[PDB]
C-alpha cells in the first residue's frame, strides 16, 4: 500500500509534550501493550534523533478489564489540522441527531493496517517512562496510522466509503457518521430492529478486521431554567428571585424584572412575608413561558470552537451550558449522580462531549470547576473515551452557579 | 581507550539551514603549538582526522593551560554548529530520588574514561565538524581537521552517548534481570542482592561486556567505597541522606549569605523533619543589593536556632520496598506552612517535605491541606509509582462539610484522622437562610475612578445608617469596607445584604487567612459573630436595598 504523503501546518513543526509520571499498574499495562504492537509492526523503538513527543495513557472503558493504550494526540492535532480538518473534512449530518437510537461503534482497529507516510512517523514519538527515572523511557513511533490522531479517520476515509457502500445502500435510512475512531449508527426502528442492524453491521466490518454504547438523542431537550413556583415569597425569595431573572435576560430576549422588582424598595426585613400583586404575577409567567422556549437568536457558527463550562451544585449534581459565545447557549442541561466529585466531572465530561459530536461533529473546549493538578493527577481513573478534549481549570463565579441552579 | 563498533545515529541539521563557517582568530604560538600536539595525539587514535580546504566548513579552536596545573587543553567553541544541529531527545529527563531506590545487598561504582571518545559520530556529519589549527601567524594554511567520534560540547554528545549506552546493556540486562544499572553522565551504578561473590564476577562479567563494545572501566581496587555522593546525596548500604551541611557562624548576614542558607535548609528538609525557614525569607523580600547585610530578626533569629538544633546530629533515610505500603502524614507548622513524612513502618521515614506556597490570595487551612495532599499525591506516584494512605489532622467531618459545599470539585485519596494540634477546622459557618428578627443591614460600597475616593457605608431596617469616605480606594475596597462597618455596629446576629459579588465570592469561600488586612478584620469579625447570613443582589437594578 503506497502511503498518502502527509503535511504538518507551515512554519510549525512536531509537538514535545511531556509524558505525565504514570503509576506502575498503568507502565506494566504499557508494556505489554507496546511488546505486542512492536511485534505485530505497527510501532518501532526510535533514537535520540527524535525531539518530538506525545503523551500516553491506559485506560480501561466502560466494563472491559482490559488495559487499552490511549495516546494524547491533541498537540499534534492541532499541527496538522489544515491537513484532517479543510482538506480532507467529513461532512456533517444534521440528521444524525434527530434519530431514535444511535449506537456507538468503537473502530480504531480500522487504521492499524494502513502504513503511516514514512516521514510523519517522526511525529508521533512517545515515551513510557519508569518509576523514579530509574531507567530512560522506553521511545517508540507509529508505522501505521495511529488511533486519536485527527489524521486517520481524514486518510482512511475512502476504504471505510467502501466498506460501509453496501450496508448503505440496503438501508437507506440509517445514518452512519464516522467522528475519529467512532463510528455513530442511528436508525428509526424498534430497538430490536436497530440492534439486529446494528449486529448486521458488525458482520460488514468484520470482514475487513472491524469490531455497544446506546443513545437516544431525539429524546433530549430543554430544561429550562426554573423559577420557584409557591405561595408566599420572602423579600429573600423575590431578592433571590430577580438576583435569578436579572440573570436570564441577557441570553432571553424579552425578559421582564421591574414589575416584580417595586415589590422591593426601603429596607425591609428579609424573612419578611409579602403580598404579591398579580400582573408581577404575569412577568413570573411569561417569563417562565419563555424561560422553557430555544434562545431566539441564537445559531452554531461552524467556524467557532465550542465552549462548555460545568458547575457544581452538590447532591452528586452539575449543570453545564455549550456555547459558542459567552450567555448565548446553545444548549444546557444536568448531570446526576462510590463516586467522588472528580469521578463524577469526568464522566459528566464525556456525556457531553459525546452529545456535542452528534450534534456538531466537533469537540467543545471545556471549563473545569477542579484544580489542574487534582484534575490531571485523577481523571485518568475514570475517562474511558478513546478521544480527548480540551480543557481549562475556572473558578465558578458564586452567582453563576444558582442562576442555574 | 578504544572507539566502540556499535551503530551510528543520524544526525541533521535544522532545516533550510548550513553548516557552520567561522573563522578562526590568530593564536600565539605556543598555543598553536599545543594544539598540533594535542590533534596529532587524538589523530593517531582516529579520534579525529585530517581534510582539506575543499571541506568548505568551519567552526573555531582555542587552548588553555588549566588552573595552576602545567599542562594545555584544546577548546572547541561549537556555539554556531550547536545552533544549527536538529534538537534531540531530552537526556536525563528526571533524576531517581533516593527515597525511591530498592534496597540491595551489595551495590559497586563503574565509571567510563573518554565518555564520548569511546563512540562514533554519524559520517555525513563529521564534515561539519571541521576546524583549523592556523599557521604560525597569518601566513600559509592552517591544518585542517574533523571529527570521527562525539566533540565534547557539541550539542548531540548527552544523548547519543546516553542513547550508545542504553543499546549496549540492552543484552546484559536481558540475561540478568535480577541485576540494576543506573546509566548516570558517565558513570554506571550496579547493584544485586547476590552474595559478595558472583557479584564482582557479574561485574568483571559487565566490564567485559563493556569491554567488547569499546568500554572501559575500573576493575577492583579501582572502584569507589560507600557511601557513594552522588547529586548531593550520601548513600549507604542501608540508609540514605543529604550531604554534610554546614551552617556557618557568622556576626554579619548579606543578602547572599543568607540565600545560600536558605538554599541549604531547603536542600536539607528532604529529610531533616521539622526545617523552618519563613522568617528567614521574610528577611529577603523588597531587596537591596547582594553585598547587602541584613541585621536578623529575632524570630529570624529563632529559626537559625531551631535549625541547627534539628541539623545538629544527623538523620537518615531508609531506602524503599515495594511490598509494604507508603504512609503520609501531614503537620500544620503555622503561618500557610505544611510538613510532612512519608515512612513504610512507623517513623523510619523514606523522606520528609514542607509545603507552603500560598495559592490564591484569599485561602483557609483545608484548602491549603488539600493541596499538600495533590503535590504529595504527585511527588508521591513519580517516586514509588504509588500513592500513600494519608494521615491528615483533620475530622472526617469537617471534611466532609467543606468539600460537600464548596463550588470547585475535590478529592483526597485513602486517609484516616490522626490527632496532632493544631487540628484544621473551618473558623465559622455561614448561615444557609436568613435570621428572623436580627437586623438587615443593605450595605453599599462606591469609588469614584478619579478622585479615587469613596463613600461606604449601609442603612439597615431598623432605620439606622451610616457612611463614610475613604481617600485611596477602589470599588473593591470600599465593597470590603461597608461590609466590614454593618459587621461591627450590630453584634451577634445579623443579616447583610450587599450587590458585591467580589466581596460575597471571597466570603462564601470562607477565608481564614488572606493577604488583605481589611479582608482579614472582616474574618475576626465574622469568628466573633455567631450567626451571619450573607446575600446579593444586582445593582443600578435599584431595589429594596
Ligand atoms: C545513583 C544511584 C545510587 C544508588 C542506586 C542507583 C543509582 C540505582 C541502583 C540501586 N542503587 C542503590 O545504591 S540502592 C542499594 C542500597 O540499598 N544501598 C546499598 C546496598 C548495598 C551496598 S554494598 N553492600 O556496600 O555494595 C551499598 C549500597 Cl549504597
Amino acid at each position: 500500500i503506497e502511503t498518502v504523503p502527509v503535511k504538518l501546518k507551515p512554519g510549525m513543526d512536531g509537538p514535545k509534550v511531556k509524558q505525565w509520571p504514570l503509576t506502575e499498574e498503568k507502565i506494566k499495562a504499557l508494556v505489554e501493550i507496546c511488546t505486542e504492537m512492536e511485534k505485530e509492526g505497527k510501532i518501532s523503538k526510535i533514537g535520540p534523533e527524535n525531539p518530538y513527543n506525545t503523551p500516553v495513557f491506559a485506560i480501561k472503558k466502560k466494563d472491559s478489564t482490559k488495559w487499552r493504550k490511549l495516546v494524547d494526540f491533541r498537540e499534534l492535532n492541532k499541527r496538522t489540522q489544515d491537513f484532517w480538518e479543510v482538506q480532507l473534512g467529513i461532512p456533517h449530518p444534521a440528521g444524525l441527531k434527530k434519530k431514535k437510537s444511535v449506537t456507538v461503534l468503537d473502530v480504531g482497529d480500522a487504521y492499524f493496517s494502513v502504513p503511516l507516510d514514512e516521514d510523519f512517523r517522526k511525529y508521533t514519538a512517545f515515551t513510557i517512562p519508569s518509576i523514579n527515572n530509574e531507567t530512560p523511557g522506553i521511545r517508540y513511533q507509529y508505522n501505521v496510522l495511529p488511533q486519536g490522531w485527527k489524521g486517520s479517520p481524514a486518510i482512511f476515509q475512502s476504504s471505510m466509503t467502501k466498506i460501509l457502500e453496501p450496508f448503505r445502500k440496503q438501508n437507506p435510512d440509517i445514518v452512519i457518521y464516522q467522528y475519529m475512531d467512532d463510528l455513530y449508527v442511528g436508525s428509526d426502528l424498534e430497538i430490536g430492529q436497530h440492534r439486529t442492524k446494528i449486529e448486521e453491521l458488525r458482520q460488514h466490518l468484520l470482514r475487513w478486521g472491524l469490531t455497544g454504547y446506546e443513545l437516544h438523542p431525539d429524546k433530549w431537550t430543554v430544561q429550562p431554567i426554573v423559577l420557584p413556583e409557591k405561595d408566599s415569597w420572602t423579600v429573600n425569595d423575590i431578592q433571590k428571585l430577580v438576583g435569578k431573572l436579572n440573570w436570564a435576560s441577557q441570553i432571553y430576549p424579552g425578559i421582564k424584572v421591574r414589575q416584580l422588582c417595586k415589590l422591593l424598595r426601603g429596607t425591609k426585613a428579609l424573612t419578611e412575608v409579602i403580598p404579591l400583586t398579580e400582573e408581577a404575577e404575569l412577568e413570573l409567567a411569561e417569563n417562565r413561558e419563555i424561560l422553557k422556549e430555544p434562545v431566539h437568536g441564537v445559531y452554531y457558527d461552524p467556524s467557532k470552537d465550542l465552549i462548555a463550562e460545568i458547575q457544581k451544585q452538590g447532591q452528586g449534581q452539575w449543570t453545564y451550558q455549550i456555547y459558542q459565545e459567552p450567555f448565548k447557549n446553545l444548549k444546557t442541561g444536568k448531570y446526576a449522580r462510590h463516586t467522588n466529585d472528580v469521578k463524577q466531572l469526568t464522566e459528566a465530561v464525556q456525556k457531553i462531549t459525546t452529545e456535542s459530536i452528534v450534534i456538531w461533529g466537533k469537540t467543545p473546549k471545556f471549563k473545569l470547576p477542579i484544580q489542574k493538578e487534582t484534575w490531571e493527577t485523577w481523571w485518568t481513573e475514570y475517562w474511558q473515551a478513546t478521544w480527548i478534549p480540551e480543557w481549562e481549570f475556572v473558578n465558578t463565579p458564586p452567582l453563576v452557579k444558582l442562576w442555574y441552579q | 581507550s578504544p572507539i566502540s563498533p556499535i551503530e551510528t545515529v543520524p544526525v541533521k541539521l535544522k532545516p533550510g539551514m548550513d553548516g557552520p563557517k567561522v573563522k578562526q582568530w590568530p593564536l600565539t604560538e605556543e598555543k598553536i603549538k599545543a594544539l598540533v600536539e594535542i590533534c596529532t595525539e587524538m589523530e593517531k587514535e582516529g579520534k579525529i582526522s585530517k581534510i582539506g580546504p575543499e571541506n568548505p566548513y568551519n567552526t573555531p579552536v582555542f587552548a588553555i593551560k588549566k588552573k595552576d596545573s602545567t599542562k594545555w587543553r584544546k577548546l572547541v567553541d561549537f556555539r554556531e554548529l550547536n545552533k544549527r544541529t536538529q534538537d534531540f531527545w531530552e537526556v536525563q529527563l528526571g533524576i531517581p530520588h533516593p527515597a525511591g531506590l530498592k534496597k540491595k545487598k551489595s551495590v559497586t561504582v563503574l565509571d567510563v574514561g573518554d565518555a564520548y571518545f569511546s563512540v562514533p559520530l554519524d559520517e555525513d556529519f563529521r564534515k561539519y565538524t571541521a576546524f583549523t589549527i592556523p599557521s604560525i601567524n597569518n601566513e600559509t594554511p592552517g591544518i585542517r581537521y574533523q571529527y570521527n567520534v562525539l566533540p565534547q560540547g557539541w550539542k548531540g554528545s548527552p544523548a547519543i552517548f546516553q542513547s550508545s549506552m542504553t543499546k549496549i546493556l540492552e543484552p546484559f540486562r536481558k540475561q540478568n534481570p535480577d541485576i540494576v544499572i543506573y546509566q548516570y553522565m558517565d558513570d554506571l551504578y550496579v547493584g544485586s542482592d547476590l552474595e559478595i561473590g558472583q557479584h564482582r564476577t557479574k561485574i568483571e562479567e559487565l566490564r567485559q561486556h563493556l569491554l567488547r563494545w569499546g568500554l572501559t572501566t575500573p576493575d577492583k581496587k579501582h572502584q569507589k567505597e560507600p557511601p557513594f555522593l552522588w547529586m548531593g546525596y550520601e548513600l549507604h548500604p542501608d540508609k540514605w541522606t543529604v550531604q554534610p551541611i554546614v551552617l556557618p557562624e557568622k556576626d554579619s548576614w548579606t543578602v547572599n549569605d543568607i540565600q545560600k542558607l536558605v538554599g541549604k535548609l531547603n536542600w536539607a528538609s528532604q529529610i531533616y523533619p521539622g526545617i523552618k525557614v519563613r522568617q528567614l525569607c521574610k528577611l529577603l523580600r523588597g531587596t537591596k543589593a547582594l553585598t547587602e547585610v541584613i541585621p536578623l530578626t529575632e524570630e529570624a533569629e529563632l529559626e537559625l536556632a531551631e535549625n541547627r538544633e534539628i541539623l545538629k546530629e544527623p538523620v537518615h533515610g531508609v531506602y524503599y520496598d515495594p511490598s509494604k505500603d507508603l504512609i503520609a502524614e501531614i503537620q500544620k507548622q503555622g503561618q500557610g506552612q505544611w510538613t510532612y513524612q512519608i515512612y513504610q513502618e512507623p517513623f523510619k521515614n523514606l523522606k520528609t517535605g514542607k509545603y507552603a506556597r500560598m495559592r490564591g490570595a484569599h485561602t483557609n487551612d483545608v484548602k491549603q491541606l488539600t493541596e499538600a495532599v495533590q503535590k504529595i499525591t504527585t511527588e508521591s506516584i513519580v517516586i514509588w509509582g504509588k500513592t500513600p494512605k494519608f494521615k491528615l489532622p483533620i475530622q472526617k467531618e469537617t471534611w466532609e462539610t467543606w468539600w460537600t459545599e464548596y463550588w470547585q470539585a475535590t478529592w483526597i485519596p485513602e486517609w484516616e484522622f490522626v490527632n496532632t494540634p493544631p487540628l484544621v477546622k473551618l473558623w465559622y459557618q455561614l448561615e444557609k437562610e436568613p435570621i428572623v428578627g436580627a437586623e438587615t443591614f443593605y450595605v453599599d460600597g462606591a469609588a469614584n475612578r478619579e478622585t479615587k475616593l469613596g463613600k461606604a457605608g449601609y442603612v439597615t431596617n431598623r432605620g439606622r445608617q451610616k457612611v463614610v469616605t475613604l481617600t485611596d480606594t477602589t470599588n473593591q475596597k470600599t465593597e470590603l469596607q461597608a461590609i466590614y462597618l454593618a459587621l461591627q455596629d450590630s453584634g451577634l446576629e445579623v443579616n447583610i445584604v450587599t450587590d458585591s459579588q467580589y466581596a460575597l465570592g471571597i466570603i462564601q469561600a470562607q477565608p481564614d487567612q488572606s493577604e488583605s488586612e481589611l479582608v482579614n478584620q472582616i474574618i475576626e469579625q465574622l469568628i466573633k459573630k455567631e450567626k451571619v447570613y450573607l446575600a446579593w443582589v444586582p445593582a443600578h437594578k435599584g431595589i429594596g436595598g
